C-alpha cells in the first residue's frame, strides 16, 4: 500500500524505478485486423510524454 | 481568378513562398506552398481512448 | 468564419436552430450573455398587446455527446435587428455563419 | 582575427515592433548569429502574464456575471491576451473595479508605480447596465516560456494559463556594409515584435548572456 | 542487444535457445547462481541472452551444472 | 513469411528524401570540381557552397 | 527564475583513437540543443583558421590534362592527394615546399623537405606513386594561412584551401528526462578533425571564437 500510495503521488522515485523495469522489457504492440503473423511485433518501449 | 486575387495582394502569384528551417535557419530550395486551410477538430480525442 | 466557404454556412447557421435568430425587427435595447431584449418597431408590432421581445440565450449545457452548446450575444447594445436575423451565435457558428 | 558586431543602432519603427542594427560581421557569422538570437528570443525570455484573476460575484470559470455582455471565459481569454510590466517584484495583484454601461479596459485598472500597462484601450469587457459592478483581483508573475493551467495545479480563484513571453514575431537578414576598407563585411538587420513590455536592447543583451551562458559550459569542457 | 541472431549462430535450433536462456535466467534471478559475465543495468534476460552469445552456456554446461548439484 | 521480398521496404517520405539526394541536375553551385572523399561532400553540401 | 538556466554538462566523451569524437552533452533547455549544434557547425565549418594547400606548379607540365611517365596517376590525382594532407604552420603566413626527389616508389608524405617551421601530421600519407628508373617527381607547392574553404573558380595550378580542420561534423537531439522535466534535449556532437588538432581543442576554440563573438554583447 505504501508503493500504491507512492505511485498515486507520482513520486520521482517511481520514474527511476519506471526506467529500472522498462530499460529491457519487449512489449507487444498488435493492431486491430491481425491478418498475418506480423500483426504482433515486440518492441522495446522508451517512455515518451 | 485566384492569381488575379494574389495579384491584388502582394504574394507571389504561383502561390508559393521560400522558407526558412527552423533548426538550421537557412532556406529550402524549390519554394514551397503556404496558405490559410480550415481544419476541424474531429471527436477522437487520445484521451478518451488511452 | 471559415475564409474558403461555399455561401451555404448562411442558410445552416440560421436554420440550424442553434442560432437565436430574431423574430420581429427591432432595436436591442438590452444585451448580456443571459438575455437579450428587443424593442420591435411599433409598425411591425400589433397594436394591442404590444410589448417587447426577449430572448435567453442557451448557456453551458451538456450536448448528446458530451460537448459543450452554448450561446453568446453578437449584436451591441442599442442597435437595429432585421426581422429574422441571427442574435446570438451557437456553437460553431459566428456572425451567423457555420464555423466548425 | 574577426572583429565583434556593435549595437550600432535601435529603430523603434513603432511602439511595439523595432529594428535593431548589429555591425559589423564576418560572412557566415550573419545567419548563425542571426538564428541563433531567433531561437533564444522565441524560445526563452523574461515576461509578466497574468496567472489568477479572481472575480467576486463568481463561483465558477463558466458562469455569467449579470450585466457584462460577455461571457466570463471570454472575460479570461482577454485578461490573458493582456501586457504588463514590472520592475521590482516576481508577482504582484492588481485591481480592477468599475459599473456603468460602457467598455472596460486595462486603463482602469489600478496603477501601482511599479505595475506599468502598455495598450490601456486594449478592452477587457463591456457593462450593459447603470448599476452592474465588475469586481476582480489580477495576479500576475513573472515566468519564462509557456506554463499551462493543468500542470501548476479555495473554490473562486480561477486559473488562466500563463504567456510568458514578450516577443511574437522575430525575422532576420543579413545584408552588405559599407566599404569600410573591407569587403564581405555583413550587417545583421533584426525586426522584433514586442507587445510593449520588454526594450529590444534589453532583449538582444539578454539573449547574447543566455546563449554565452549556455556556451560558457562548452569553453569550460571537461 | 540489438538482436539476438549470433545467439541462433551459435545454436541454430532458434527455439532451445529460448529455452536455455529461460532456464539460466530463472536459475539466476530468484537466487545463487552469479551471472558470469559483467552486467549493464540489465534484467536476468539480457545477461543471460549475453552469456548465451559468448558461448559459456551450451546444452551441457547447464545439465553437467545440475549432475554436480545433484552429486552434492 | 508470404515470400523473400522485405518487410521494412521505406515506404512513401524516406524514400523521396533519398531520391531527391540522388539526382543528377545539368548545372548548379560545385558542378566540375574533384572531392577527395564524402567528409568533404558533406562538409560543402551543407555549409551553402 | 527568470534568468536559471539549466547549465548542462557533458555526460560522456566517447572518443576514438585519432580524430573521431562524439561528445554528448545533457539536460538543456527545449530547443537549446539545436541552436547549440547549428552554431558550433557552421562555426567549424565555416570560420576556423587554419593552413593548408594553396597552389602547386611542376617542372615538366603546365597544364591540368598531362601526365608524367612514371606516375601511374594523373597530375589531378596528385593535386587531389595533396587536398587532404594536412599541415600546421607557425604564425608565419605563408610558406613553400617541394617533394624533389627521385626514387622507385609510393611517394609519402615524410619524404617532403622538412622545413623547419612547418610539420607533417600525417607522414605516413602516401602523394603520388613512382616506379620508373629514371622518373624523378620534383614540385613546389605553397601553403597559406586561411580561415575558411576556396574552390578553384574563387581565384602553375591551383588548389582549393580546406583551410578549417574539421572533415565530418554532425549533431544529433534526442529527449532527454531529468524526474518530471517534460521534455529536455539531449546534444550529441559527431566531429572528426583533420588530425592536426584533436576534436577537444577544436570544439573549445569554436566555443572560444563564438563567445568572444558575444562579449560585445555582455
Amino acid at each position: 500500500k505504501a508503493a500504491k500510495k507512492m505511485v498515486e503521488r507520482e513520486e520521482a522515485v517511481v520514474w527511476d524505478i519506471l526506467d529500472e523495469v522498462i530499460r529491457e522489457h519487449p512489449v507487444l504492440l498488435n493492431r486491430a485486423p491481425t491478418l498475418h503473423r506480423l500483426g504482433i511485433q515486440a518492441f522495446e518501449p522508451v517512455l515518451i510524454e | 481568378e485566384i492569381k488575379e486575387l494574389l495579384k491584388l495582394g502582394d504574394l507571389p502569384t504561383s502561390g508559393q513562398i521560400r522558407l526558412y528551417d527552423g533548426r538550421t535557419g537557412e532556406q529550402f530550395e524549390r519554394p514551397v506552398t503556404v496558405g490559410y486551410m480550415y481544419m476541424l477538430k474531429l471527436n477522437h480525442l487520445v484521451d478518451d481512448k488511452m | 468564419k471559415p475564409l474558403v466557404g461555399t455561401g451555404m454556412e448562411r442558410a445552416v447557421a440560421v436554420d440550424s436552430g442553434v442560432t437565436a435568430v430574431a423574430k420581429r425587427g427591432g432595436v436591442v435595447q438590452y444585451v448580456d450573455a443571459s438575455r437579450i431584449v428587443i424593442k420591435v418597431n411599433e409598425d411591425e408590432m400589433y397594436p394591442g398587446e404590444a410589448g417587447i421581445d426577449i430572448y435567453n440565450l442557451t448557456k453551458y449545457t451538456r450536448s448528446n455527446q458530451n460537448t459543450c452548446i452554448n450561446q453568446m450575444p453578437c449584436v451591441s447594445l442599442g442597435e437595429p435587428v432585421e426581422r429574422g436575423d441571427v442574435l446570438a451565435d451557437g456553437p460553431s457558428t459566428d456572425l451567423g455563419e457555420l464555423a466548425l | 582575427e574577426f572583429l565583434k558586431p556593435r549595437l550600432v543602432d535601435i529603430e523603434q519603427v513603432s511602439s511595439t515592433h523595432a529594428k535593431v542594427t548589429l555591425e559589423p560581421l564576418e560572412r557566415g557569422f550573419g545567419h548563425t548569429l542571426g538564428n541563433a538570437l531567433r531561437r533564444i528570443l522565441l524560445s526563452s525570455m523574461p515576461g509578466c502574464a497574468v496567472t489568477e484573476v479572481e472575480i467576486d460575484g463568481v463561483l465558477h470559470e463558466y458562469s455569467t456575471k449579470e450585466g457584462v455582455q460577455e461571457d466570463i471565459l471570454e472575460i479570461l481569454l482577454n485578461l490573458k491576451g493582456l501586457a504588463v510590466r514590472v520592475q521590482g517584484k516576481d508577482e504582484v495583484i492588481l485591481t480592477l473595479n468599475k459599473s456603468g454601461i460602457g467598455p472596460v479596459t486595462a486603463a482602469d485598472i489600478t496603477h501601482d508605480g511599479d505595475v506599468e500597462i502598455v495598450k490601456p484601450q486594449h478592452v477587457i469587457c463591456h457593462l450593459t447596465d447603470e448599476n452592474a459592478s465588475i469586481s476582480m483581483r489580477i495576479k500576475v508573475q513573472r515566468g519564462r516560456g509557456y506554463v499551462p493551467a493543468s500542470t501548476r495545479i479555495p473554490i473562486g480563484r480561477l486559473l488562466v494559463d500563463a504567456c510568458y513571453s514578450p516577443v511574437e514575431r522575430i525575422a532576420y537578414n543579413v545584408e552588405a556594409a559599407r566599404v569600410e576598407q573591407r569587403t564581405d563585411l555583413d550587417k545583421l538587420v533584426i525586426e522584433m515584435e514586442t507587445n510593449g513590455t520588454i526594450d529590444p536592447e534589453e532583449a538582444i543583451r539578454r539573449a547574447a548572456t543566455i546563449l554565452a551562458e549556455q556556451l560558457e559550459a562548452f569553453v569550460d569542457l571537461r | 542487444r540489438v538482436t539476438v541472431q549470433d545467439a541462433v549462430e551459435k545454436i541454430g535450433n532458434r527455439f532451445d535457445l529460448v529455452l536455455v536462456a529461460a532456464r539460466r535466467a530463472r536459475q539466476m534471478q530468484v537466487g545463487g547462481k552469479d551471472p558470469l559475465v559483467p552486467e549493464e543495468n540489465d534484467k536476468t534476460t539480457v545477461i543471460a541472452l549475453r552469456e548465451i552469445e559468448e558461448g559459456l552456456i551450451n546444452n551441457q554446461i547447464l545439465d553437467v551444472r545440475e549432475r554436480q548439484e545433484q552429486q552434492e | 513469411p508470404a515470400n523473400g521480398e522485405p518487410i521494412i521496404v521505406p515506404s512513401q517520405d524516406v524514400v523521396l528524401g533519398l531520391y531527391y539526394m540522388t539526382r543528377d541536375c545539368v548545372n548548379a553551385k560545385g558542378e566540375g570540381m574533384v572531392l577527395t572523399g564524402p567528409k568533404e561532400a558533406e562538409r560543402l553540401y551543407r555549409s551553402g557552397l
